[PDB]
């Protein structure tokens, strides 16, 4: 881990370049103190654990950030044992994580990649004063659309049906949009699955989830937002599809 | 493929030439069973089978040695084999040449596997050699080498390059839990170095269910790289089938209140799951692995029951056994699913049940 | 074996979540299925009491003097306390024999000397237990509550009340108004009027806040029951009908219907 | 022309296509309907029931209904509808003998209400399921 | 226990045997708080045979004369697989779920449901 | 536990005490499970009765103690 | 705790209360999965008793009124033990559980009672 | 909890917090079984009109603090 | 008093001058939050305030020293 860091840090302190670190993963590097310092007869720590466990994981993870010069930015995964958070690995890991990518086997058997959660992601970024007032209320409404769908998936989707209210298909419907729309066609996943690569800007991103949410884009087909990029070639996939409806 | 002689190995949690897959569940839950019936499968492949027996009763080893003698395939199998009553040094020391041999078979050019039995009596050999040499304890007592032991010994089961003959050894090694703990030292320490893991859970062992293996806890990383063009489809199709029967577990006697299409879906579970079913110590091959899959997950069982299922699958397969001949030829010539083969599976389906609907 | 204990303690109280949820949805499905089966009874009470208005217009000016509806000396009362045969409902059981303890309290004063009608197993078993109040019949949920149990109760309070052994026949049973709140409102049967109209025990004539046909719906996450007021009507009358069949038998014909049709409702509401 | 049929139960409703022809009992005399008939209302009680619409005649066990006839159709409310044919005749005559037996076990108007009632249950029955 | 070392009609019985003890013990932190008369007639069924069941599984010993108050039993292997045969199959579930406690043969508990039912009519 | 047994009893309570305890372990294990149902019969609600007559007969204050005639 | 100390009539009382609160919290799992409606009649008579009886084992400090705000009270052994006497005999489980919280003698929780029923 | 939390609270806020407390922890407690029990009643509606704003006029922007007049 | 700026703190848990108060909480719960407010609510009152950081990330202090300068703290 520190092999990379300062190969990764050498990038950022002389050709100042935004450095992606890629740990994968902390948690054998936190076992591998352990057992360092297990053969070295030191007293261990609460769990068993070596005795500098914090320090341990602070000169590695606080040589990690941005100066004036450039900005190294890790992404670094974590197993957690037992999926036990109040274990002193993940306890400590989260202590200089910011935030959490959570991604879901329930959006890859669904079969919409990138495979993440997006009600268990966290950020201490998405905050209004930090990524803007418009940002976050997108975010928001949009975490609060995919909520009401997710209770409402044993309600109508199971058994109930019963109209469920128009103030409710209204989610629905685009709470189907946006679980479509939060796909996206990969550069890497062209020669594996065949979709061509796309690029989407966080102004486009923001944009276009706000015009699926204000009431805009409600009539076109569900599948007119599922793998595509910007919201153009959403609107743009919708007139195609219903040039082959028209066929 | 390593093909494995059991319909949930093969079909769900894929085992390839060179992937590392353990068999973990309490004691006297099925992992010698499995073990055993991995390596009885081997014969209709070409492959040297290793046994690592650690720390055993000397008297299993014994009986499991005459298994295979009796069986035909201990014209291939090593058993290297070092009892309990041996010191903790020997314990220690057999894995590793159980290794040596498979990697020896490997580099010339030769696929092979090895059987390992347990890890634990070997990781407790070396915690006592190593607390008797006052190295310092660790966690649970194992000093902080077992890590260390471990993946030393199980980096070297490889799928050599090409231009080194392409050998692989499978090292499908076996760590038993105390009362359900995949938590513990060993267990993680080994569920980390290995590639997937089998779970064979008692409870399902009390449940009918042999072999005992948990589908939804085990998990290889493999994937799709360890079936058959003609397998991976309906692997597919039945876990598809078998998450939608797991996740509508709950809804156990009300079937007849749910809907139909739920109701429906209940039912075929419940003959999925009597199909996985399936006697120790006999092998499936892919023919009759992927006729079973098929029937099963095709709605073919759904007019009969599921007492009745097994007898008449046995039966099915015994038909189109003898009677068509020409679906074993398709699958080993062209490794594939084609379109004639799967109308002479349901034709060959069709005749077997018009004519035991009479019996 | 403390953390074994523990484990499966945790997976004790994971097995019992995950049926209450399934209690929860088989339950819901039973709901929907059941107001679907009120719309199964809808048209044929429907057009009844139309017709039970539209003919009374020219026989409001002859009296028939009908048994069903005649007035016995007002001295008894008898009560169906309509319970599920079910338990674990909650308060459904219990704020009945509240209401029915409290109208048994109530007929004491008044020098009434009531009697009982038990039609669920909760219930039944209930008045078993208790010899104190005059029990005539118990009904228990074995036949088909679609015809025969409603039946059963129909020709059981008709012999009660036709050959006039009992003085009254009431009904203790709730509705649908509400999912937090059922209310076990007390509704009179067997004197009733012939316009097609219930009364109250006073005779009130409740019917004013009808608001029937209860459909299930969802404001939000959470579903409301939206007790969603009268839909659709559709008398006119019969210009001359000329009738046979002696307008009284025919009245006398046209009260026993109505009156299993308003059983059928109840125990549809009930269940 | 061809006047509607609706025999309507209060959970169900069993026949709701058209006929030609019914001949239906009634609480003092029997009743025929031909095609087009004048807005008669009718007083069926407990009977079987005669039909016939470009087949054979069948009986239609009734238990006690009211059918308020306008024009092209006959609403023909029971509580108690059933065709003569799924009520097994062996059924009926058990029931048959079994209301005879306990017809003269009802000493009172309490009881002789449960009396008459099911003995011309029980015929009722076995009218139809004989035919 | 095997087919192949122990018989078949005993390999079968027994794997039955514990085939309904699981299913008991499955259910048994469901009928705990969900109550009894919230099963079906299948399940009500293996609820009370595997009550039968557990108490059959219970012999008292030669040595245990001190302990039980009872002459000591031996049970035949003959016996105990035509116990559990009777058991299962249906044909013994009018007897008392406590015949079936501290008896040697499956006579034995039909003699002990006589007993017990002729002294509760008295 | 008692691991003699009732030969450390007299002849008197070793025959009126010959299965108590264990018809008492059995009454108390069916007690807890007739709490998990509804209605049961006569038969075991009248076992269920005296097995509360044996339960209560068994309390014995403090500094009270009872003679082996008054136990048996 | 022993009837030689403190005679028959408090320690006869002190064992009752004793046995109900432990019936109380016997059946507090069932009632904190499923709640109260489930139970017997005569169950609830004892949970409802030992529900007052949790909130009338309170009582006021005359130092920790600096914190809640509501002042000492000083109560007796001697009308402690009549005070729960009302309470097992049943002449006060009429009156509301929150009436008997934070209060001195019994008569304050009988005039709590009163006065709460008086501000509509 | 604060020890001595009302000694250093000035008169003003003494005066204008009590009921304050007084209706944030009966807010607190209305909160739980709010559905089945008291869904319709006067006291209980203006309770959560008044428990729910409350808590409104509790929430607060980081780094924007209030001093005593506006918080009084 | 000595007034946090916060309403629920300084309304119903008061803080005396010389009274400690433990801010308990989980991670990422808002306590460092709370300190800042009362820092920063001290801009008149004659309380030299320090701020000790044991073991913290440095964009954490660093962030909260911009903080600190620029709200004229
Ligand atoms: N598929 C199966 N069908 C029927 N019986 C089986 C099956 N698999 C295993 N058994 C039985 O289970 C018993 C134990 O099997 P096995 O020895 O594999 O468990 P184990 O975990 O290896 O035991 P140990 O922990 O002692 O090594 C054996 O008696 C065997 O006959
Ligand atoms: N009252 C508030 N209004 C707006 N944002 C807040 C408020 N309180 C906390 N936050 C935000 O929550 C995030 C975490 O809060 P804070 O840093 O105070 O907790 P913390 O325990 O210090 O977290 P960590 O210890 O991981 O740094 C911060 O980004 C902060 O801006």
């Amino acid at each position: 881990g520190l092999t990379a860091l300062t190969m990764a840090e050498y990038f950022r302190d002389v050709n100042e370049q935004d450095v992606l670190l890629f740990i994968d993963n902390i948690f054998r590097f936190v076992q591998a103190g352990s057992e360092v310092s297990a053969l070295l007869g030191r007293m261990p720590s609460a769990v068993g654990y070596q005795p500098t466990l914090s320090t341990e994981m602070g000169s590695l993870q606080e040589r990690i950030t941005s100066t004036k010069e450039g900005s190294i930015t890790s992404i670094q995964a974590v197993y957690v044992p037992a999926d036990d958070l109040t274990d002193p690995a993940p306890a400590t890991t989260f202590a200089h994580l910011d935030a959490t990518t959570v991604l879901s086997r329930g959006l890859a058997a669904k079969g919409i990649y990138p495979a993440v959660d997006p009600l268990d992601s966290t950020s201490t970024m998405l905050q209004p004063r930090i990524v803007g007032e418009e940002h976050y209320e997108i975010a928001q409404r949009v975490k609060e659309t995919l909520q009401r769908y997710k209770e409402l998936q044993d309600i109508i989707a199971i058994l109930g049906l019963d109209e469920l209210s128009e103030e409710d298909r209204l989610t629905v419907a685009r709470a189907r949009k946006i679980e479509r729309f939060l796909s996206q066609p990969f550069f890497v996943a062209e020669v594996f699955t065949g979709s061509p690569g796309k690029y989407v800007g966080l102004a486009e991103t923001i944009r276009g989830f706000q015009l699926i949410l204000s009431g805009e884009l409600d009539s076109l087909p569900e599948q007119a937002f599922y793998l595509v990029g910007n919201i153009d070639e959403a609107t743009a996939k919708a007139m195609n599809l219903e040039m082959e409806s028209k066929l | 493929p390593l093909q494995t002689g059991l319909i949930a190995i093969d079909a769900m949690i894929p085992v390839g030439r060179g992937q590392r897959e353990l068999i973990i569940g309490d004691r006297q839950t099925g992992k010698t069973a499995v073990a055993t019936d991995t390596i009885l499968n081997q014969q209709g492949q070409n492959v040297i089978c290793v046994y690592v027996a650690i720390g055993q009763k000397a008297s299993s080893v014994a009986q499991v040695v005459t298994n295979f003698q009796e069986r035909g395939a201990m014209e291939y199998t090593i058993v290297v084999a070092e009892t309990a009553d041996s010191p903790a040094t020997l314990q220690y020391l057999a894995p590793y040449t159980g290794a040596a041999l498979a990697e020896y078979f490997m580099y010339r050019e030769r696929h092979t596997l090895i059987i390992y039995d347990d890890l634990s009596k070997q990781a407790q050999a070396y915690r006592q050699m190593s607390l008797l040499l006052r190295r310092p304890p660790g966690r649970e007592a194992y000093p902080g080498d077992v890590f260390y032991l471990h993946s030393r010994l199980l980096e070297r089961a490889a799928k050599l390059s090409s231009l080194l003959g392409e050998g692989s050894m499978t090292a499908l090694p076996i760590v038993e839990t105390q009362a359900g703990d995949v938590s513990a030292y060993i267990p993680t320490n080994v569920i980390s170095i290995t590639d997937g893991q089998i779970f064979l859970s008692a409870d399902l062992f009390n449940a009918g269910i042999r072999p005992a293996i948990n589908v939804g806890i085990s998990v290889s990383r493999v994937g799709s790289a360890a079936q058959i063009k003609a397998m991976k489809k309906v692997a597919g199709k039945l876990k598809l089938e078998l998450a939608q029967f797991a996740e509508l577990e709950a809804f156990a006697q009300f079937a007849s209140d749910l809907d139909k299409a739920t109701q429906n879906q209940l039912a075929r579970g419940q003959r999925l799951r009597e199909l996985l079913k399936q006697p120790q110590s006999a092998p499936l091959t892919v023919e009759e692995q992927v006729m079973t899959i098929y029937t099963g997950t095709n709605g073919y069982l759904d007019s009969l029951e599921l007492d009745q299922v097994r007898k008449y699958l046995v039966e099915l397969r015994t038909y189109v056994k003898t009677n068509k001949p020409e679906f074993q030829e398709i699958i080993s010539s062209t490794k594939t699913f084609t379109e004639e083969a799967e109308a002479l599976l349901k034709e060959a389906i069709q005749e077997q049940m018009e004519r035991f609907l009479l019996q | 074996a403390n953390l074994r204990e523990l484990r499966d303690r945790i997976g004790s109280v994971k097995n019992t979540q995950k049926i209450t949820e399934a209690m929860k949805l088989v339950a819901a499905a039973k709901v929907r299925r059941a107001q679907e089966a009120v719309v199964n009874g809808r048209p044929f009470s429907e057009t009844l009491v139309e017709v039970l208005y539209n003919m009374n217009e020219q026989l409001q000016t002859e009296d028939v003097d009908v048994p069903l509806t005649k007035i016995r000396t007002v001295k008894k009362v008898a009560l169906m306390v309509v319970t599920g045969d079910r338990g674990l409902c909650g308060g459904f059981n219990n704020m009945l024999l509240k209401k029915a303890e409290s109208r048994i309290a109530e007929l004491k004063k008044l020098g009434v000397d009531y009697t009982i009608i038990s039609i669920g197993k909760k219930g039944n078993t209930y008045f078993i237990r208790r010899p104190e109040i005059p029990v005539d019949r118990y009904f228990d949920g074995t036949n088909l509550p679609t015809a025969k149990e409603a039946q059963a109760i129909a020709d059981d309070v008709f012999s009660l009340f036709v050959s006039e052994e009992v003085d009254k026949v009431e009904m203790l049973y709730t509705k649908f108004v509400s999912l937090v709140k059922s209310d076990p409102v007390i509704h009179t049967l067997l004197p009733l009027s012939p316009k097609g109209e219930i009364c109250d025990i006073n005779g009130k004539c409740v019917d004013a806040a009808e608001d029937e046909l209860f459909r299930l719906t969802t404001k939000e996450g959470k579903l409301t029951v939206e007790r969603d007021m009268i839909k659709t009507e559709t008398p006119a009358f019969s210009p001359i009908l000329e009738f046979e069949q002696d307008p009284a038998q025919i009245l006398d014909a046209l009260l026993p219907l109505y009156l299993n049709s308003q059983i059928l409702r109840a125990l549809q509401e009930s269940l | 022309m061809t006047l509607n049929l609706c025999v309507l139960t209060p959970n169900r409703s069993i026949w709701n296509s058209e006929v030609k022809e019914i001949i239906l009992s009634t609480n003092s005399g029997q009743i025929g309907v031909l095609p087009n008939h004048a807005p008669t209302a009718t007083a069926v009680d407990i009977g079987i029931l005669r039909i016939r619409l470009n087949d054979q005649w069948l009986t239609l066990a009734l238990m006690g209904g009211f059918a308020r006839i306008g024009n092209n159709e006959i609403t023909i409310l029971v509580n108690d509808a059933e065709r003569g044919s799924d009520i097994d005749p062996q059924e009926a005559q058990q029931t048959l003998e079994i209301a005879e037996a306990n017809l003269r076990k009802a000493e009172g108007k309490r009881q002789k209400i449960e009396a008459n009632l099911a003995l011309r249950r029980a015929r009722t029955r076995v009218e139809a399921s004989n035919t």
